């Protein structure tokens, strides 16, 4: 209750902010601007490198998804079998990581 | 095809997290422990087509206890009868549910 | 049953039938149905957390990561839509008609 | 059996590939002082 | 009450974002031989709120947005985004002691390149898209090693809970069990809030925004850049709390953040820019093969030496 | 083996470090004597109620109170 | 009055913040861009007077037009300028940008920007010095400092 | 010289010592001249709220010791 | 009306969904189910999941929606009937649905669903020092093993598959 009484004070203080800065330069009386870039008018080439480096980073964030849990898998009675999967789980990222390497996929954004 | 490979090889794969009567992390009971023990414990090895009507009995006690059906019918009735007898103004709420009885412990 | 329940399960079925009825985008498409997952999610959870029933707890967690993944591999795929068409409109895919 | 409705359509390639069916250009300008055209693949 | 005590946590923000900016100028004033600021106020105390006065009364630069929504709300999100990765801060007590701090923080880190992204497709400008991805994909890639570097550590605290973590550094700091994992958070840190030497942005997204709304994602930006130096302090250098005294956990705490900061602005007075495949390098394959193997050795470590942490 | 070694630390030094600090991290737990301490002591930490047994007759090493003689000691977590 | 009292003081005020927290986008035209390169060196140092380094010509608040302007680019000199933000304000630097200098009888100078912008500092010299141009970012501050628009705005 | 940064990295310091001396002065007071009670966990909770109730001025920091037994 | 407050965010959360299922471009779509994660999010912390609501901000949101807005950016170049029509539809269904169940407190589209606020249906007993959702994630590592080897072994694979398919070769 404190927090979304807390959210909801930041949210507000921070549209009011915006309200202020989008229009109380507004009454300003200045002038109309008659006609108000590298590219003039082409289309948006699509990098095929972005896109690669998102799903990279989409990939490596589920295997941190999976990696979340340690601070309390590590209160396990079972650690033999934790310590075994979990170092599975950041082998197997790593095992990702180098056949990203390997394969030539970070390349030009290394 | 059901190759029981687990039961076979004895490993066990996937059975611990199949039911709520299982072995839980730190004896955690699920809130319908003792509804589904007795639900499996019925219907257990007496195959699917018997088991469906020789524990009925069971199976109605946990399926109420998961979604609590009857419970909150019942406390429908409870309530609505409660302001209904509110609004007729031929009952009134006791002190102790309106909040100034200082509870128990 | 409960009354949240009825929402989840109706916001299931408003993703769906938008996954199910195309406009023109593939990728208005992968958004309805990453919608219905986060609805299984949603569905899920709250049926776990509220039947205590504690091992499972995990299992959503995995939902969304395979899921995820899933998703991942179709966004890759309406990349190499848009390295065909220019767009990814559904009516570009119709060379399988014959 | 070719109706109306299906009498648009050819047979596919034989090797089943079909045909595929430009480079960015920027102006770097004077916005000491120089301008430049980029032909860049990337 | 409780409004009360949000107020004196969101407006002393404020401040402090205002006069950081007099603290960059001066600082890197007299880290190039010069002196920063010190005409317009005493001792240049009055150049921010001159400059707060001079950017609300500029006229709007009015653009022709794409989308006039993702365009209101980018400042929107980057600014409650800014504020609220404070409230589980604990000095040495947080807003909102919550058990989860941690993960909250990440979580709504995770969230901040939307307000990149909407600034940059809200803009008609294709150079600007082309910059606002370039900038998002550099944050979600160094988001990647805060995630396992703060794994990592939380592995020697036992939970997600912050006020925990002042608990585990009693006996010693924590950068003295976890230095290389401190260093590879600093810099990630570092080249999370676009902060030189990996400000791509102002080397040849958000410039079609006006002056006040620029304004606005500045202070966002300075907001991230202060509060990420305070959870580096208490991540790393966690202060001595006597609990009937907490001031002198506030003053120890502020005069390390503080530092902290003056080392941003020190950094940035030192060093070139890196090329955009160079900090990529820089991620993928230097700071994530090492944050992955002390990731694994921060696992098997407190397993070996006895040494973990409670859970509660 | 060494001219190879000292090869791969003078070009990639990041990774020689990287594989080391991973192969350590994985042999050295099974090297370890403290490794048997950390499952003794997760063991030991109560989370539950210990729920008392029905004195039958014959329980000799089971306590009727937390203070006597018999039953599990941690005298090994206190002086280690 | 009242109200002529209140628009002093607001007058006051958004002159300090405007004279206060120039921003200047310099053209380096030619030589002048290295004594403007001296005006931010150490000795002179605009940034204490708040006079930014290299603000971008889109929240720019002056353009200091320094070095010569040639008729390949006053278009571009022109195009910033009505890219800027209004108040803008136009500094000239030095003898080709104020009247054409050593190459005002070319066939490829514009003779002065005041042709292409209006011009309110004309700095004179061939550069002038660092110290000189620094005087005459004084002196455009000095003209801020007397600006009464909203006093006109309340006698219109 | 150097020193003349210090006036804003005291301003910036004050700033910054503001919001924690702040919260802690507040968690005293609205807290009975003591720290604010940590429930992270619903036995924590499970306590607070029997403090809650046994106060009987519907408080949980009001606290009853020896003399509210006989 | 806080008691009801899960059921409201429920509300918002249909509503987010007729924001994007309707279609109105993937950008704005991308919008709606944000605001859809952020409001499910709020209703998985008001059973306690709190380490599962911040999983759908840190990698639904902040992890995926980041990658779908990011491959929605670099198409769609910058600059409906059906769409305000659909939407105007499934919310005017979504609030016949909420007069029929707060009138009758019952209703049966498919199942039936009580109509009191879902406060009710919760226990009234503590787990002790430990979140029994955050014991049962913890278990991910002791008890799920099986379920480590094939969620490690399908994301390697998902990262071989994503070179694969978008070599071209
Ligand atoms: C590749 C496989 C790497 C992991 C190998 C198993 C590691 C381990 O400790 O397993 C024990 C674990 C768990 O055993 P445990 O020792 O924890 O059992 C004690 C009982 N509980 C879990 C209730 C505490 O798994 C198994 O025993 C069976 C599942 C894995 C079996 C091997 C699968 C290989 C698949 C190849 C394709
Ligand atoms: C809190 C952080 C800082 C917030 C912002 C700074 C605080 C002060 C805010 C108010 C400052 C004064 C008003 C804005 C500046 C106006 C300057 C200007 O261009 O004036 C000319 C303008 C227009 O004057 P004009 O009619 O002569 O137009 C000039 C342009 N021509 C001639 C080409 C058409 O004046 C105004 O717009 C007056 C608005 C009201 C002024 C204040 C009234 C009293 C308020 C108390
Ligand atoms: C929290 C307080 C602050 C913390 C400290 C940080 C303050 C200092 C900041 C200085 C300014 C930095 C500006 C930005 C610089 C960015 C560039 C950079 O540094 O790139 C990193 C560089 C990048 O490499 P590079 O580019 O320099 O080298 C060339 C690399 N190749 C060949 C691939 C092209 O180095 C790293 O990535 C190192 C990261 C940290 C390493 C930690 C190792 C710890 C030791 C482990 C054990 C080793 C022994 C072996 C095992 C023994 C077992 C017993
Ligand atoms: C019958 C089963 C569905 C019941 C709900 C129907 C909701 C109202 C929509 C009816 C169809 C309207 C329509 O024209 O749909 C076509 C449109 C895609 O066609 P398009 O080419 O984009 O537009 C030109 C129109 N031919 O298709 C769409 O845009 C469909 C979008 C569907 C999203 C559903 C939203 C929730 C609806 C209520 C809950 C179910
Ligand atoms: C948590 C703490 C945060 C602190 C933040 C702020 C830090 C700096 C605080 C201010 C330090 C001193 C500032 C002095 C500014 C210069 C004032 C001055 O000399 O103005 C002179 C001017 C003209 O006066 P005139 O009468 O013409 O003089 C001729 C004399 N024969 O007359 C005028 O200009 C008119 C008078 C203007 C007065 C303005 C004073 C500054 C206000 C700044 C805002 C913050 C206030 C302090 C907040 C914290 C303390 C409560
Ligand atoms: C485009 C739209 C506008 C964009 C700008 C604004 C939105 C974006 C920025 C704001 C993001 C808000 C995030 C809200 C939830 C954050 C997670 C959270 O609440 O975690 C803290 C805490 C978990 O810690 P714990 O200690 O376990 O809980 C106390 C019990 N021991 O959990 C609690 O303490 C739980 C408290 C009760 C439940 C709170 C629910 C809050 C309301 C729902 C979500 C609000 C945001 C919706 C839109 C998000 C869009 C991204
Ligand atoms: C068994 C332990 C656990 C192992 C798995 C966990 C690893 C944790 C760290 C994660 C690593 C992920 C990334 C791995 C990528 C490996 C492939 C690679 O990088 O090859 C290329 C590299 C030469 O670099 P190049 O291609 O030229 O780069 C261009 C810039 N010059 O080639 C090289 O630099 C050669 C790399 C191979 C040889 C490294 C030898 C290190 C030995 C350290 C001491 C012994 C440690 C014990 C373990 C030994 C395992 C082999
Ligand atoms: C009803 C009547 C009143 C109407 C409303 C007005 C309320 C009060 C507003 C503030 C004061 C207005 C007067 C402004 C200054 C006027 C006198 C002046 O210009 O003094 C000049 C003096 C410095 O002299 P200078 O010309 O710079 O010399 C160069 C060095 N030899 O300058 C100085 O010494 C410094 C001047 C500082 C100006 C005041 C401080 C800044 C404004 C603070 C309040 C507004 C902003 C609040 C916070 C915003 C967000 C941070
Ligand atoms: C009302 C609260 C403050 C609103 C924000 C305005 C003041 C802070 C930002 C101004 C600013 C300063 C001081 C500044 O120094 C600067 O140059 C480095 C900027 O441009 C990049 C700025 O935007
Ligand atoms: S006025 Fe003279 S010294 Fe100055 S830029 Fe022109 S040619 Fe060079």
């Amino acid at each position: 209750m404190n927090l979304m009484i807390t959210l909801l004070t930041n949210f507000t203080l921070a549209t009011l902010l915006v309200t202020i800065a989008f229009w109380l330069p507004q009454l300003n009386v200045y002038s109309e601007k008659t006609s108000p870039d590298p590219m003039g008018s082409a289309r948006l080439p699509f990098s095929m490198k972005f896109f690669l480096v998102a799903i990279t980073f989409l990939l490596f964030d589920l295997e941190i998804a999976l990696l979340l849990p340690l601070p309390w898998a590590s209160q396990t009675t079972n650690l033999n079998t934790m310590l075994t999967m979990a170092l599975l789980l950041i082998f197997l990222l790593a095992v990702s990581l180098a056949y990203e390497w390997t394969q030539k996929g970070l390349e030009w954004t290394e | 095809p059901f190759f029981d490979v687990q039961k076979k090889l004895g490993v066990d794969l996937d059975h611990w997290m199949t039911i709520q009567s299982a072995e839980q992390p730190h004896r955690i009971p699920a809130r319908c422990h003792a509804f589904e023990k007795e639900w499996i414990e019925c219907a257990h090895g007496i195959g699917s087509i018997r088991a469906e009507k020789e524990c009925k009995i069971e199976f109605e006690d946990f399926r109420e206890c998961l979604l609590r059906q009857k419970t909150m019918k019942r406390l429908n009735a409870i309530k609505r009868q409660r302001d209904k007898l509110i609004k007729e103004g031929k009952y009134t709420p006791p002190p102790h549910h309106s909040g100034q009885e200082d509870l128990r412990p | 049953m409960s009354l949240v329940y009825m929402n989840i399960m109706m916001a299931f079925t408003v993703s769906l039938t938008g996954l199910l009825m195309y406009r023109s985008h593939l990728m208005s498409s992968l958004l309805c149905l990453e919608g219905m997952m986060l609805s299984l999610f949603i569905l899920a959870t709250l049926m776990i957390l509220n039947s205590h029933f504690t091992l499972a707890s995990m299992m959503p967690i995995i939902l969304l990561v395979f899921a995820a993944c899933e998703a991942a591999l179709g966004l890759s795929l309406l990349v190499m839509v848009s390295n065909t068409y220019g767009t990814d409109y559904v009516q570009n895919l119709n060379l399988l008609q014959c | 059996y070719p109706t109306k409705e299906t009498a648009h359509w050819k047979p596919p390639p034989w090797n089943d590939v079909d045909p595929p069916k430009s480079n960015l250009t920027l102006n770097f300008g004077p916005q000491g002082v120089l301008r430049l055209v980029m032909e860049l693949s990337g | 009450m409780f409004m009360i005590n949000v107020l004196t946590l969101i407006i002393p923000i404020l401040l402090a974002v205002a006069f950081l900016t007099l603290v960059e100028r001066k600082v890197l004033g007299y880290m190039q031989f010069r002196k920063g600021p010190n005409v317009v106020g005493p001792y240049g105390l009055l150049q921010p709120i001159a400059d707060a006065i001079k950017l609300f009364i500029k006229e709007p630069l009015r653009p022709a947005t794409s989308s006039i929504s993702m365009f209101i709300l980018a400042p929107i999100l980057a600014l409650t985004l800014a504020l609220t990765m404070w409230i589980p801060l604990p000095m040495p007590y947080p807003l909102i002691n919550m058990n989860l701090g941690v993960l909250f923080m990440l979580a709504m880190s995770s969230l901040a390149v939307y307000s990149i992204l909407w600034s940059g497709w809200a803009s008609n400008s294709k150079y600007a898209l082309i910059g606002a991805l370039r900038a998002v994909a550099q944050t979600i890639s160094y988001e990647v090693t805060l995630a396992i570097i703060l794994l990592s550590v939380l592995l020697m605290n036992g939970s997600f809970t912050l006020s925990t973590l002042i608990i585990t550094q009693e006996q010693v700091w924590l950068i003295f069990p976890a230095w290389p994992l401190a260093m590879m958070w600093f810099i990630s840190t570092l080249a999370e809030t676009n902060r030189a030497p990996f400000d791509l942005t102002e080397g040849e997204f958000n410039v079609e925004y006006a002056a006040g709304p620029f304004a606005l994602f500045f202070m966002a930006e300075y907001a991230n850049i202060i509060m990420m130096n305070i959870f580096t302090t208490t991540l790393f250098l966690g202060a001595f709390h006597n609990p009937y005294m907490p001031e002198l956990y506030t003053i120890n705490f502020t005069i390390k953040s503080l530092l902290l900061s003056i080392t941003f602005l020190w950094i940035r007075a030192s060093y070139p820019r890196f090329r955009y495949d160079q900090l990529m390098h820089l991620l993928w394959k230097n700071f994530l093969p090492l944050t992955l193997a002390l990731c694994m050795w921060h696992v098997s470590l407190p397993i070996l030496l006895s040494s973990i942490p409670p859970q509660t | 083996v060494a001219a190879f070694l000292k090869n791969v630390w003078a070009k990639e030094p990041v990774l020689v470090a990287s594989f080391a600090i991973a192969g350590l991290a994985v042999i050295l737990p099974t090297l370890s004597p403290y490794t048997k301490y950390s499952l003794m002591i997760n063991r030991a930490t109560p989370y539950n109620y210990p729920v008392p047994l029905r004195d039958d007759g014959n329980m000799p090493d089971v306590p009727s109170h937390p203070q006597d003689p018999q039953g599990p000691s941690l005298e090994w977590l206190k002086r280690l | 009055s009242r109200g002529e009292y209140v628009v002093a003081k607001l007058d006051d005020l958004i002159n300090w913040a405007r004279r206060s927290s120039l921003w200047p986008m310099t053209f380096g035209l030619a030589c002048c861009a290295v004594e403007m390169m001296h005006m931010a060196a150490p000795r002179y140092d605009m940034d204490r007077f708040g006079v930014v380094f290299r603000a971008s010509p889109r929240q720019s608040d002056v353009m200091i037009v320094a070095g010569t302007l040639t008729n390949k680019m006053a278009p571009a000199l022109r195009k910033v300028y009505d890219q800027m933000p209004e108040p803008r304000y136009v500094v000239s630097m030095g003898s080709c940008a104020n009247g054409g200098g050593y190459y005002h009888y070319s066939y490829s100078v514009v003779r002065g920007c005041d042709r292409i912008v209006p011009v309110d500092i004309y700095v004179p010299g061939c550069p002038p010095t660092a110290e000189a141009l620094l005087y005459g970012i004084l002196q455009l501050q000095k003209k801020i400092k007397r600006e009464k628009r909203l006093r006109i705005w309340y006698r219109r | 010289m150097w020193f003349e940064v210090l006036p804003g990295i005291a301003v910036m310091g004050v700033c910054l010592f503001i919001p924690g001396m702040a919260t802690a002065r507040i968690h005293r007071f609205s807290n009975g001249g003591r720290e604010k009670r940590v429930a992270h966990y619903s036995y924590q909770w499970y306590l607070m709220e029997r403090d809650r109730r046994v106060s009987g001025v519907n408080r949980y920091y009001v606290s009853k010791g020896l003399e509210n037994i006989d | 009306m806080m008691t009801y407050i899960v059921f409201i965010l429920s509300i918002i959360f249909v509503m987010g969904f007729v924001g994007f299922s309707s279609k109105p471009s993937p950008i704005y779509g991308g919008l709606g189910l944000i605001v859809s994660g952020g409001v499910g999010c709020g209703i998985v912390l008001n059973f306690g999941g709190s380490f599962l609501g911040l999983m759908v901000f840190l990698i639904y949101l902040g992890g995926m929606m980041v990658v779908f807005g990011y491959t929605t950016a670099m198409a769609t170049e910058q600059y409906n009937k059906v769409v305000l029509g659909t939407f105007i539809t499934g919310l005017l269904m979504e609030f016949l649905m909420v007069y029929y169940v707060l009138k009758d407190k019952e209703v049966e589209i498919v199942f039936k669903f009580n109509g009191m606020g879902d406060w009710v249906i919760y226990d009234t007993g503590d787990s002790g020092f430990f979140s029994e959702e955050a014991m049962g994630i913890a278990a991910l590592y002791s008890y799920g093993t099986w379920l480590v080897i094939v969620t490690g072994w399908s994301l390697l694979i998902g990262v071989v598959v994503i070179m694969e398919i978008t070599r071209g070769n």
